């Protein structure tokens, strides 16, 4: 392992700003096997990117990766049988919801492809939640 | 009031043409205790915004805003690595495996639009980024091939000047002129024609004679053949909401008789105008060269042609009074119609006036084209600051005085 332990040593320049940062850090450091480390390294990098992007905009990080139905049912709100979708960042106030789905694409073409796909899959949900429920405002944060 | 429930639920799109104005005026002035408040309340703290908006709309003359504010106040609106690793930042839609009909990243989706012209509205096609780059590499390859070509006149001013001077000498000599205008050039051609043409060709190298294989060109041309175009929505509400029309009949046959509402159009022969200009240019050029070679070998009369991918001009140099050759002209028309090059009835095939790119040439001189330039000068006042406007007027007046209009007129334009 010429670079594995090298990576472990050099990833020590990270600030555990949030609790989940340390929670994933300790699991990554306590697991050295060929099959996982790439997967959880990619997921921790993506979590860091999405955390920066969303607490750029008054975030409430989704540590459970649950659906919109359960978070809407956490308080007293009827279920309109909403289609399933996993949100990245949610902020509900009164009877309003702010939805943020972020991503990263180094090439433009894929960037607008993902932007259009996300915009389309977030617009269709408003037609169902407004009929017998509350609103939402979809915001998309795309980083090149 | 309740009809919004069965119909669309958006209160901001309710049209005023369904209800009378008297009922709207009298209804908003009814009893309302907790829906209005005293005073304008310019401070507008949070929590009472609807009441302030209703008061501001009511104190004004308009009541439709008051009516919709009342409506919205009343609450009438009630461990694998291939599936679990494609949601964080993985670019699953990257083009890695492609078929003859797609590219694993879409289907070259296009949008239809218009562009105003003097005669009739011109088609326009707008492409997404991926299909734009694909058609644009096709464009680059085709301009390269046409740059290798000699007789084309689309982007080479030297050949355009050569055609102009040949036309002038031809008119001065008594040459036979054929100004061919092709009808429905855009919506008639199909990519499959280009597929066959490039399959049958060889495209030999200059020194290597290696017979370049255009496999990527063939695959991308098949992609273009499998492009899908999205109909503008405005016509969708225009036809759905609801004179006999064929397209309206097709829409009325295809909302629920076969499937859902039509939103994406897919067919064989489109050749979107503004997308495959130069490939069609080279195809037309080589076909016209074949036709003129055939005319030379059959009627022993010497042809030359110039093509601009939409219209062409052919000069016929004659051996050895102009009524003995209708037959070869009908024959050429027939052979062109055998190809996908239908000729519009606007073509004139005599020997007194020649046309190409709206630049007429007559025996002795050239038409000045006065009123066209005058009208162009009077129009297109592209105004941002007076200085740029003076510059543009100067350029247009220079262009106008170039074609011998007058100098007592440019003074009036300046005034
Ligand atoms: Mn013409």
């Amino acid at each position: 392992d010429e670079y594995v332990q090298e990576l472990k040593g050099l990833i020590r320049k990270h600030i555990p700003e949030r609790c989940e940062f340390g929670h994933q850090k300790v699991t990554f450091l306590s697991q050295v096997h060929p099959s996982p480390l790439l997967t959880e390294g990619f997921k921790l990098l993506s979590s860091l990117v999405e955390l920066e992007s969303c607490e750029a905009h008054a975030c409430q990080a989704n540590t459970d990766q649950r659906f919109v139905d359960v978070i809407l049912s956490d308080n007293g709100i009827l279920c309109p049988t909403l289609p399933k979708v996993i949100p990245d960042g949610f902020k509900l106030t009164g009877k309003t919801l702010i939805l943020l789905e972020t991503f990263v694409r180094v090439n433009p073409d894929e960037f607008e492809k993902k932007w259009k796909a996300d915009m389309s899959k977030l617009l269709n949900l408003k037609h169902d939640l407004q009929k017998s429920g509350v609103t939402l405002v979809p915001i998309v944060d795309g980083r090149s | 009031v309740s009809l919004h429930e069965v119909k669309d639920f958006d209160p901001d799109v309710l049209p005023p043409e369904v209800y009378k104005e008297l009922c709207d005026a009298v209804y908003k002035s009814s009893e309302k205790c907790n829906f209005f408040l005293e005073g304008v309340l310019d401070v507008c703290p949070l929590g009472l915004l609807l009441k302030n908006l209703t008061t501001s709309s009511y104190v004004d003359e308009e009541y439709f805003m008051c009516f919709k504010y009342l409506l919205i106040q009343g609450h009438f609106d009630q461990f694998t690595n291939a599936a679990l690793r494609n949601l964080c930042f993985y670019s699953e839609d990257s083009p890695t495996e492609f078929t003859s009909i797609s590219s694993n990243s879409g289907n070259l989706k296009f949008g239809l639009s218009y562009k105003e012209q003097v005669g009739s509205n011109r088609e326009l096609y707008v492409g997404d980024l991926n299909t734009k780059l694909m058609t644009r590499l096709v464009e680059d390859f085709s301009e390269a091939v046409g740059n290798s070509m000699k007789y084309t006149c689309l982007n080479s001013e030297k050949e355009f000047e050569r055609a102009i001077c040949d036309m002038k000498m031809a008119v001065n000599n008594g040459d036979l002129s054929c100004s061919y205008d092709h009808s429905k050039w855009g919506p008639t051609m199909s990519p499959a024609l280009f597929l066959a043409l490039l399959q049958m060709l060889e495209l030999r190298t200059p020194v290597d004679r290696s017979k370049i294989d255009l496999d990527s060109v063939k695959s991308i041309l098949k992609w273009h053949l499998h492009k899908v175009v999205e109909v503008p929505i405005n016509v969708a509400e225009a036809y759905c909401i609801g004179s006999t029309s064929l397209s309206e009949e097709f829409f009325h046959q295809t909302m629920q008789l076969n499937g859902q509402i039509p939103s994406h159009i897919m067919s064989v022969l489109d050749m979107g105008q503004g997308i495959l200009h130069n490939t069609s240019d080279l195809y037309g050029l080589i076909t016209e060269q074949f036709l003129c070679y055939a005319l030379d070998l059959l009627y022993d009369v010497i042809p030359v042609s110039y093509t601009s991918s939409d219209d062409q001009i052919t000069l016929i140099k004659t051996p050895s009074d102009a009524a003995e050759w209708l037959e070869m002209i009908c024959f050429h028309e027939f052979l062109s119609s055998k190809l996908n090059k239908f000729v519009s009835p606007k073509s004139v095939i005599g020997t007194f006036v020649a046309e190409f790119k709206s630049r007429f040439f007559v025996m002795g001189e050239e038409t000045p084209l006065l009123t066209k330039f005058v009208a162009a000068a009077l129009h297109n006042v592209k105004c941002k600051t007076p200085t740029q406007l003076s510059e543009t007027i100067d350029t247009i007046c220079d262009q106008c005085i170039a074609n011998g209009v007058s100098t007592k007129i440019v003074t009036r334009i300046s005034k």
